[PDB]
């Protein structure tokens, strides 16, 4: 059932620059031509920012790299990720991250978007996969993990159907998405945007807001979390990563001045403790 | 006469004074609400065959419906209703966007604990509101529904955690609660506890000890778009005249005009410098419109000592006469850069200044004067 | 118009403070008097053009 | 000179800017909830009912009309430099002019 | 350090500092003054009002 | 027993933690109300008399 | 620091009506100012040493 | 948190009216030695020069 | 200390308490000092925020370079945000970023106690 991965060699972390990003819209109110103040939780400007990957190089001395860590869940993250092939699929929020607590799982399993709460006992490396049939040349999904088991299930949605493109497309990363998360008073929140990108290493230097994108209803203590990565396939060493990153940020409380532009677009900021300046 | 009100006196010496601005009284009222047509789920909310217990409450979502509670005077009576949210009077003027019941059932001693800032064992470790809430809480006696003759041991709380709960959250673990120095790996006896505890709810119990059924009402007001309404019916929308109205709950008099606004897909309203309202998407034709204040300004009066005459002079001073937002004319129209004075006479002379106007001109009471 | 604008409500509660109000005018006006006293005293020295 | 050095007139300018800034700021201050629910008087009349709403009311009333002093009070400070800056040229006027 | 050492004196200085009040320097110093009170006088007992 | 409640009885408590969450086992209250402080800030607390 | 000094929770609520804490610096500021302007029409009435 | 936010609130407005009325003294005190200066600087010039 | 909380450094006090004092107090009614519960010693408490910062700027629409003014720092672990380098010792305050130069010049921004800045020279 659950396959535990081998052959992955081991690196040590990367980290890169925050710069000016992670904002989001903080209201669900029309502002226009205006500064405004906000004490929010915010990713503060030019923080650390670790950079995990996913990526097959070579033979030989080939990296061999897949990051699909837990990583603590703090006060709120900053997530974002840059790819062109569909390898970031979803991911578990929770505590213990077993079958003795709530736990909440969103994924992309490449049909439709799934969103679950239950007593979910998670594989320690969960993953999602996908087999390249030589024959016909088809990407299609092939294998999922995740979980061994799930329980009483208290909270469930799912989306309508889609065709999710899996093909194992070459080139520079296109796609840039952002979210962020927070879990308050019970509500597990999502802000989000698409960026459309050209890149090859890190986090692209900009600004955009995030728009909000869902109030979940969840009702659980988070502390932990875990990106979930999708395989290629050609047992626990049969696989090829295929190419992606994702970066994690975390947010503290800051009080931010944003300017909004002539069609209330949010269109610059400023960290008013990144320095006297 | 404002002027005589103003400075306390039957007598007003020659000179100019400030009279407020001038203003416009709505004539008309608007109503806008989204055109919902589906009664709320009273009796799925209040009717249920069975409430969860309450260390594992239920929540549900609702939407897309009128708010009309007047359908449960009929059949329901309770205990307890009290609103942290709003006045009661203000139900049915309002809308609601997230709204959330929360449903559970307890003992009547514990009643009490469903508030803000309470402690207990409800309180602390199976189900919390926050200080900050916006909601209604509401509950009644159910002895003759829950009660069984041999004790309904169906309805369990969370006797032992191990720190408190935060908001809105559902604990429904089972582990074993440690309360000594042993592990309780297992155990289930001596310092080893189950943390589940069943209430004996039986015919027999005094009132403290019967069933009570309880629902919250958890919800937001006025900044984002409605999902639900109160049983109010909507009116035509009135644009360039000063009206009065309620778009989704939010209440104002002005001026609506088309807007070139563009609101983001989930933004209602909109805000100025002064974070007042200055813009609506109306919900039932998703247009922007804009509100300007009906009210603006202007006014001051010219007046010779009433121990002589009573014959007074009016200024507007953002109206352009060359009914122009005008208490009255009666001719004797002059436009000066002060403004538009009504009731003067204006002469070719020039003479020494008496009550100065401003810019350049100046009035006086003379010559049948 | 600065505290109750158009509110009928707020309105009749800010009459309590009615005097304070016509303090805030009385002051306001001696200023303006006062800048056109001073623009005289500076320019129209001599009344002979 | 005068055409070449902007900084020139600042003084007139000042004073031409401080009003400005002194109306501007009570504007913004409208916002401010003085301890209020809300700073919207139609908000809190939406949804509270008159004995709940003229707490909340009475809240924004006394902080609005400590605003408005405040300007008065800098309007008379300002008047008073003015008017001895207007002694002073009208002083000038009959010494350096007459 | 030097607040720190002087609670036992209940320094003034210290109880306004601690409480966001703080006094501002001079842009002239004493010793800039005097320097220009020399050379007025200087200038008025070589060459009186030229 | 308890008094009467013409003839009231006072009694002192000292040298104690006052863990009341004891009293989740067995007691339950119909009225609890605290006017000095508010409930959920007592268990960080220290009385004296 | 002389409201709210050293304490987060009535710092939140402080910056809710904060605009006033801009105004009473600018006006301690244009003292500030004024005091070394007065200084040098006094004594810095001739450049030349 | 929302019984301490009453409490607070009425320091925070008392305080803010205390830093306020010390503004406005040291604004008057503030033009009585600017007067006094400008004597001065007259006296620099018609007396010493 | 006994449900009082607060923010601050505890350091050993000179005040004796009379026996049945628990807590002291400052003329601004704060709590300045305590008995602990467990050692029966007094400690005295100081803010931890001493305060004095300004900063020094050329226009921004030059250049984004600033010099930071400390006024109750004497930098002959300084308390200060940086240490950077071009570490001035004035008598308003230790100034971080400013180059010092022997030459007087006309003043531009002015520092106080005689010191003033300017930009100039990469400069
Ligand atoms: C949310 O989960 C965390 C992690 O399990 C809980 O924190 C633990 O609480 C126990 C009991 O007090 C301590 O022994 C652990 O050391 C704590 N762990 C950490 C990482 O802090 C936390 O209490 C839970 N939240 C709620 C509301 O119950
Ligand atoms: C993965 O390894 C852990 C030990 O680190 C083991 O307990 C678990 O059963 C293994 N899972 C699988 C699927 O082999
Ligand atoms: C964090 O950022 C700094 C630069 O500000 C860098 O030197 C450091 O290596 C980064 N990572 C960690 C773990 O400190
Ligand atoms: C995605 O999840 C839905 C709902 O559980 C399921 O019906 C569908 O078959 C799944 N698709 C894949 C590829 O796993
Ligand atoms: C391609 O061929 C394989 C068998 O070799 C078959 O299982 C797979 O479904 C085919 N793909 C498509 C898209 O029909
Ligand atoms: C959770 O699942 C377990 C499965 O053994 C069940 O015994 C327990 O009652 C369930 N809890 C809730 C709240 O449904
Ligand atoms: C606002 O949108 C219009 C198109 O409707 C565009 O021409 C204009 O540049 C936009 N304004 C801003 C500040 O981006
Ligand atoms: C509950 O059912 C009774 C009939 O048994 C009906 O009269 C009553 O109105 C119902 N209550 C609700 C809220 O639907
Ligand atoms: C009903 O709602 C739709 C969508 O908002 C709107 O287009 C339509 O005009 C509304 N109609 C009524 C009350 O007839
Ligand atoms: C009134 O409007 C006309 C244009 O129609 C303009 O020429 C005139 O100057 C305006 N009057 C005043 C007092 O500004
Ligand atoms: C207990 O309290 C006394 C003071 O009454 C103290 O001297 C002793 O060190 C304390 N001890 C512990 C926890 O051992
Ligand atoms: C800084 O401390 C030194 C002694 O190390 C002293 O001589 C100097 O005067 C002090 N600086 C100021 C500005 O007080």
């Amino acid at each position: 059932q659950c396959v535990n991965l081998t052959t992955r060699t081991q690196l040590p972390p990367a980290y890169t620059n925050s710069f000016t990003r992670g904002v989001y819209y903080p209201d669900k109110v029309f502002r226009s031509s205006v500064l405004h103040s906000t004490q929010d939780l915010f990713l503060p400007f030019f923080s650390n920012v670790t950079w995990f990957h996913a990526i097959h190089v070579s033979g030989t001395n080939g990296t061999k790299r897949f990051d699909n860590p837990v990583l603590p869940f703090n006060d709120g993250v900053y997530f974002a990720s840059t790819e062109k092939s569909n390898i970031i699929r979803g991911w578990i929020f929770g505590t213990t991250l077993d079958s003795k607590t709530q736990s909440l799982l969103i994924v992309n399993n490449a049909t439709n978007v799934v969103i679950k709460v239950c007593e979910f006992q998670f594989c320690n490396d969960p993953f999602l996969g996908v087999y390249y049939h030589k024959n016909n040349k088809s990407w299609m999904e092939s294998e999922f993990r995740v979980y061994s088991s799930a329980n009483n299930c208290t909270f469930e949605y799912v989306s309508q159907p889609f065709l999710m493109d899996l093909e194992g497309k070459q080139g520079n990363f296109k796609n840039l998405r952002e979210f962020v998360f927070k879990n308050i008073d019970g509500y597990f929140k999502i802000y989000s945007k698409h960026t459309p990108i050209n890149l090859v290493r890190d986090l692209p230097q900009g600004f955009s807001a995030l728009e909000p994108l869902v109030d979940l209803p969840i009702g659980i203590n988070i502390t932990r979390f875990q990106t979930l990565l999708a395989l290629h396939r050609s047992s626990s060493s049969g696989w090829t990563a295929g190419a992606a990153a994702y970066y994690v940020g975390y947010l503290q409380p800051r009080t931010f001045l944003l300017k909004y532009n002539e069609n209330g677009t949010i269109t610059d900021a400023v960290d008013c403790a990144l320095d006297p300046l | 006469s404002e002027t005589k009100c103003t400075l306390k006196s039957f007598t007003v010496e020659k000179g100019i004074y400030q009279t407020s601005n001038f203003r416009v009284q709505p004539t008309e009222s608007i109503v806008r609400f989204p055109n919902i047509t589906n009664l709320c789920p009273f009796g799925e909310v209040f009717n249920a065959t069975r409430f969860a217990s309450v260390y594992a409450w239920n929540r549900k979502r609702i939407s897309n419906c009128v708010a009309d509670y007047s359908v449960l005077y009929n059949s329901a009576s309770f205990s307890t209703f009290k609103c942290y949210g709003v006045s009661p009077t203000k139900l049915n003027d309002l809308c609601f966007t997230n709204v959330y019941a929360d449903s559970f059932v307890i003992r009547g001693d514990e009643v009490r604990q469903i508030a803000p800032g309470q402690t207990g064992k409800i309180a602390d470790y199976n189900y919390k509101l926050p200080d900050d809430f916006t909601g209604c809480v509401i509950a009644w006696n159910s002895n003759n529904l829950d009660s069984k003759v041999g004790g309904n041991y169906n309805y369990l709380y969370r006797l032992f955690r191990k720190s408190n709960l935060k908001p809105f959250e559902r604990d429904i673990s089972t582990e074993i609660y440690q309360a000594g120095s042993t592990p309780c790996n297992g155990v289930e006896g001596f310092n080893c506890y189950f943390p589940l505890q069943s209430y004996g709810f039986q015919p027999t119990n005094g009132v403290g000890y019967q069933p009570y059924r309880v629902v919250v009402l958890s919800f937001e007001l006025l900044h984002a778009p409605a999902t639900v309404c109160g049983p109010k019916k909507s009116t035509n929308l009135v644009k360039n005249k000063c009206v009065n109205f309620n778009f989704n709950g939010l209440t104002g008099t002005g001026v609506l005009t088309e807007s070139n606004k563009k609101f983001l897909p989930f933004q209602q309203f909109g805000r100025d410098i002064a974070d007042t309202t200055d813009a609506v998407r109306d919900p039932q034709t998703l247009e922007i419109l804009d509100i300007t204040p009906c009210s603006f300004g202007g006014v001051s009066v010219i007046t010779p000592g009433t121990n002589t005459s009573n014959q007074v002079a009016v200024l507007y001073q953002d109206v352009n006469c060359t009914t122009w937002r005008v208490y009255s004319t009666g001719s004797n129209v002059f436009q000066t850069r002060a403004g538009c004075l009504i009731g003067a006479e204006h002469v070719n002379n020039s003479y020494e200044c008496d009550i100065p106007i401003g810019a350049g001109i100046c009035a006086s009471y003379q010559t049948s004067q | 118009m600065y505290i109750c604008g158009d509110s009928t409500e707020c309105s009749n509660l800010l009459l309590q403070y009615g005097s304070f109000c016509t303090q805030l005018n009385r002051a306001l006006t001696g200023i303006a008097v006062e800048q056109d006293k001073n623009t005289q005293e500076v320019f129209a020295q001599v009344k002979q053009i | 000179s005068l055409s070449s050095t902007p900084s020139a007139l600042g003084k007139l300018q000042d004073v031409v800017n401080q009003n400005a800034q002194a109306l501007n700021t009570l504007v913004k201050q409208l916002s401010s909830n003085f301890g209020a629910i809300s700073s919207v008087l139609n908000d809190i009349l939406s949804r509270l009912d008159p004995p709940e709403a003229e707490v909340q009311i009475d809240r924004l009333i006394t902080g609005r009309l400590q605003s408005l002093q405040t300007y008065v009070t800098q309007q008379l400070i300002r008047a008073a430099e003015i008017r001895a800056s207007a002694n002073l040229a009208a002083t000038k006027m009959s010494e350096c002019v007459l | 350090g030097d607040c720190l050492g002087d609670i036992a004196a209940r320094d003034l200085i210290c109880a306004q500092k601690f409480n966001g009040l703080t006094v501002l320097p001079p842009l002239l110093t004493d010793e800039m003054i005097a320097q220009y009170t020399s050379a007025l006088l200087a200038g008025t007992i070589c060459s009186g009002w030229t």
